[PDB]
């Protein structure tokens, strides 16, 4: 949501097929902590 | 002389037109009444036989140039024939258009969505999906239905609507209009009558200028409903935000009526119902239509006619003799009128009877006019009469006089509120939605919204005008507005706004003739003949006069007003202003049901 | 996507009458994909029981 | 198809929803030539 020039958007994750089931934010904040080093190089960005 | 030339052509037209129309309508009547496969194709034969006559006459009438005619009443009929319509397109284009139109409606009428758990039980919209949104109280179920209908059906209509816009715009520009939008406002336009003029561009000014006076009342009605939803769905609605779009009773949010059971002010007192005092007095579906006729006679209007009693469908046949009972009035022309409805002994049918007889009493008025001038003064006058007739036959000051509602029965000032708020959920609940929807389409049809900002502007106007926020973000691959019936079936949607305003202008201007004293919502025009004249001077005009001149003959002005609608809801406005002391009237357009679990990303 | 086909009529006559490679392949693959995929987690339990 | 220890498999691409429409191999051999440098680092592999 809210794509923009700065490219700063918002995102959230739901269960596979259950639109009313939002994965709590404090778990998305952990999966990304786990695989950030692998999300980065997919785009060549560098954590800053 | 061009004048006489036309004058003679119209005369010759009238006869053929009328007879073919008679034969064409009788077929459809026989079909709708008596469903037989045989009658289906007969109706098609008669219909095409008539419809071809229109094309022949339209081309044949294109000769007489307009700007010579002086007699206004013939310059008015000619304008209804010279209209090229959609024939002005190409051939391949014109048959691509009909293909798109027939594909869009089929998707709406047959598309189905089905459960994630058991993918074998699929649900249509007509039954099933509507009753879920109109009856459920389960947040997750409503959200599933609301999102899945827009996802598995909206997504199909998008690439078709994108073509429909383009084609309809050419069809309009080739008729000396600016676009389709300016084509639709072609109904409210008047030209050269010395003070009764009305330009297709003024309609936008009037609509946007009367809406700024309903915002004060809609804000309070919106802030009160929100405070009563935070008890049925706690922890889901913030008290300074908007309302999630799927908690509004209906699939789209057009009417808030289905929120009555959650928002009734005084739940103990029951509303006025007489569906039982009719059974105890043995009222069959013929004493109803006699009471309606008597009510109309009391005002001053004339009786019914023999043919009306003879050839009508006041009752359901009951056997496998099949029929449709969507209640309608029929004006087959040549001098017969007839109603069609499977009547049940109830109250909501005791009102629908008055409503339909309203249309019938309209038609009987202008049936002395040339065939092309037999219609409402504009599109929003017909159904704005049936209403004001069904609005004055539900008042206890009338029910306790027709015989029901035992005479020792005084109404208290709490059922008054119980009733007004049931009205305001239907009348005022749908004014901002209608205005926003037509504004969006008027802006799409003129390229003021690029083809990649449709949904963005849609959900930007929703939060700002209607005060309703979506529960999941919708990108540009969706098309939500095309999921509504009127949008995906090519129907103008502004009649439902202006009708609501005329409905109360008439009611307010008629009670003053009947010498009413109390509040407006307790007025009753029965037994007041001097208020049947003021109404009969407008019905007996058809389309022969500019609609502003028709309004002037009743209200005394020449434009739609919004003051009379606010005098109707005054006893509710006061009570609402009192009940909203410790709340926050208004809303802030940044809250969203998913903004507390979203993560923000920023890339350089 | 509005015209759905059962197996008993329709899907059988396609496979038994057609001579169009692509149509047969579509039917053969889609019946196994949109129905086989459902029976798998059930058959896995049925075996065990 | 044919996943194995060496991890050497076969793959092919079809149109979005048309199972009988296989994209010819000489175009998959060009898309991958175009974006190989970006497929690599997603896995940290190095073209050998
Ligand atoms: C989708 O996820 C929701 C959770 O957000 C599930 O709703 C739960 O349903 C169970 C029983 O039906 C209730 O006991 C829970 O209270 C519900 N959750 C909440 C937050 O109220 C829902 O069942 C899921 N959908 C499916 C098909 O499993
Ligand atoms: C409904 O339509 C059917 C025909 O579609 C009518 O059947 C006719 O009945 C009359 C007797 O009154 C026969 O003389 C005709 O031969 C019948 N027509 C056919 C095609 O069978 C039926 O009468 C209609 N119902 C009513 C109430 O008029
Ligand atoms: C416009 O033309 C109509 C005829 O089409 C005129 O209506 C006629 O009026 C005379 C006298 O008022 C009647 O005797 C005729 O019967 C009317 N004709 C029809 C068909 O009913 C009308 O008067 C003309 N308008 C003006 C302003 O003169
Ligand atoms: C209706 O469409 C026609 C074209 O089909 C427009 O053009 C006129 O067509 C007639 C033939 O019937 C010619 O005699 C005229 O010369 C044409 N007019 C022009 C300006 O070329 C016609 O103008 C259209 N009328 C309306 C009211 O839209
Ligand atoms: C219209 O007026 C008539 C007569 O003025 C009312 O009919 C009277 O109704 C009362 C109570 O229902 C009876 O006691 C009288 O006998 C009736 N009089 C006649 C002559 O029938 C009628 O009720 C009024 N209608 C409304 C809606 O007020
Ligand atoms: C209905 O009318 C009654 C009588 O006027 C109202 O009751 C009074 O309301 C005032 C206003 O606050 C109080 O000061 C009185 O004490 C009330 N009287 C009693 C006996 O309680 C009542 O408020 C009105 N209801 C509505 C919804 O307007
Ligand atoms: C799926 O792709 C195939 C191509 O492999 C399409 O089949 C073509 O269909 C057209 C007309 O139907 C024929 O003229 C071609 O000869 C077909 N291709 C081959 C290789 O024979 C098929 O139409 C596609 N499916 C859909 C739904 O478009
Ligand atoms: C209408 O018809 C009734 C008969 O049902 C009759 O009594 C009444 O007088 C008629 N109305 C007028 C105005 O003549
Ligand atoms: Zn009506």
């Amino acid at each position: 949501a809210n794509l923009k020039p700065r490219i700063s958007f918002n995102f959230f994750v739901t269960a596979p097929k259950n639109v009313s089931d939002i994965i709590p934010r404090t778990e998305v904040e952990k999966a990304i902590r786990m695989s950030r080093s692998r999300i980065n190089d997919a785009f060549r960005l560098n954590d800053n | 002389t061009i004048e006489e030339q036309a004058k003679t052509f119209l005369d010759k037209f009238n006869h053929e037109a009328e007879d073919l129309f008679y034969q064409s309508s009788l077929a459809s009547w026989n079909y709708n009444t008596n469903i037989t496969e045989e009658n289906v194709q007969n109706m098609n034969n008669a219909g095409d036989k008539w419809s071809a006559f229109l094309k022949e006459q339209s081309t044949l009438a294109q000769m007489y140039p307009l700007q010579e005619i002086q007699n206004l009443t013939v310059k008015l009929q000619l304008q209804a024939l010279q209209q090229n319509g959609s024939s002005v397109l190409s051939e391949d284009k014109s048959k691509r258009l009909n293909t798109i139109l027939n594909t869009m409606s089929t998707i709406y009428s047959t598309g189905k969505v089905c459960n994630p758990d058991n993918p074998q039980e699929c649900l249509l919209l007509e039954p099933g999906l509507n009753e879920i949104m109109a009856n459920s109280l389960d947040y997750n179920e409503r959200l599933w239905a609301w999102e899945s209908w827009r996802s598995e059906v909206g997504k199909q209509l998008r690439p078709l609507y994108e073509e429909y816009v383009v084609l309809k715009n050419e069809m309009a520009r080739a008729n000396h209009y600016e676009d389709y939008g300016d084509y639709w406002r072609g109904d409210y336009e008047v030209n050269g009558v010395d003070g009764y003029d009305y330009s297709r561009g003024q309609l936008i000014e009037d609509v946007e200028h009367t809406f700024e006076e309903i915002k004060p009342l809609y804000e309070h009605l919106h802030a009160y409903v929100r405070a009563k939803l935070m008890n049925a769905y706690p922890s889901y609605i913030s008290p300074i935000g908007c309302l999630p779009a799927h908690l509004l009773g209906d699939m789209w949010g057009r009417f808030w009526t289905n929120l009555y059971s959650l928002t009734v002010p005084f739940g103990q007192k029951p509303n006025i119902d007489v569906t039982d005092a009719m059974v105890d007095q043995a009222w069959d579906a013929q004493r109803i239509f006699k009471e309606a006729e008597k009510f109309f006679v009391s005002v001053g209007l004339p009786n019914m006619t023999q043919g009306f009693w003879e050839n009508s469908m006041l009752t359901d046949p009951g056997n496998v003799q099949k029929a449709v009972c969507h209640p309608t009035a029929w004006d087959l022309g040549k001098g017969d009128f007839r109603i069609l409805m499977c009547t049940k002994v109830t109250m909501d049918d005791f009102l629908t009877a008055h409503h339909e007889m309203g249309h019938i009493q309209y038609d009987m008025a202008y049936a002395a006019q040339p065939f092309l001038l037999r219609n409402g003064a504009n599109e929003g006058f017909h159904e704005a009469v049936g209403e004001i007739m069904s609005l004055s036959a539900a008042t206890p000051k009338h029910l306790k006089s027709i015989g029901l509602l035992s005479p020792d029965f005084q109404e208290d000032n709490e059922t008054e509120i119980n009733f007004l708020l049931k009205q305001a959920l239907t009348i005022v609940g749908t004014l901002p939605f209608t205005y926003m929807l037509e504004k969006w389409r008027w802006m799409v049809f003129k390229g003021e919204i690029p083809k990649d900002q449709w949904m963005k502007k849609w959900w930007e106007m929703k939060r700002e005008i209607v005060g309703v926020v979506e529960p999941v973000p919708h990108d540009e691959t969706y098309c939500d507005p095309a999921s509504l019936f009127h949008v995906s079936n090519d129907y103008s949607f502004i009649r439902y706004y202006t009708r609501t305003l005329y409905q109360f202008q008439f009611q307010e201007a008629l009670c003053q003739a009947a010498k009413h004293e109390g509040p407006l919502h307790k007025c009753d025009i029965s037994n007041s003949t001097e208020a049947g004249q003021k109404l009969f001077n407008m019905l007996r005009l058809g389309k022969s006069e500019p609609w502003t001149l028709a309004l002037e003959n009743v209200v005394g002005a020449k434009n739609m007003n919004v003051r009379p609608l606010l005098n109707y809801f005054e006893p509710l406005f006061t009570w609402l202003k009192d009940q909203n002391k410790n709340s926050f009237v208004g809303w802030s357009t940044d809250w969203s049901p998913y903004a507390d679990q979203s993560i923000k990303v920023r890339i350089s």
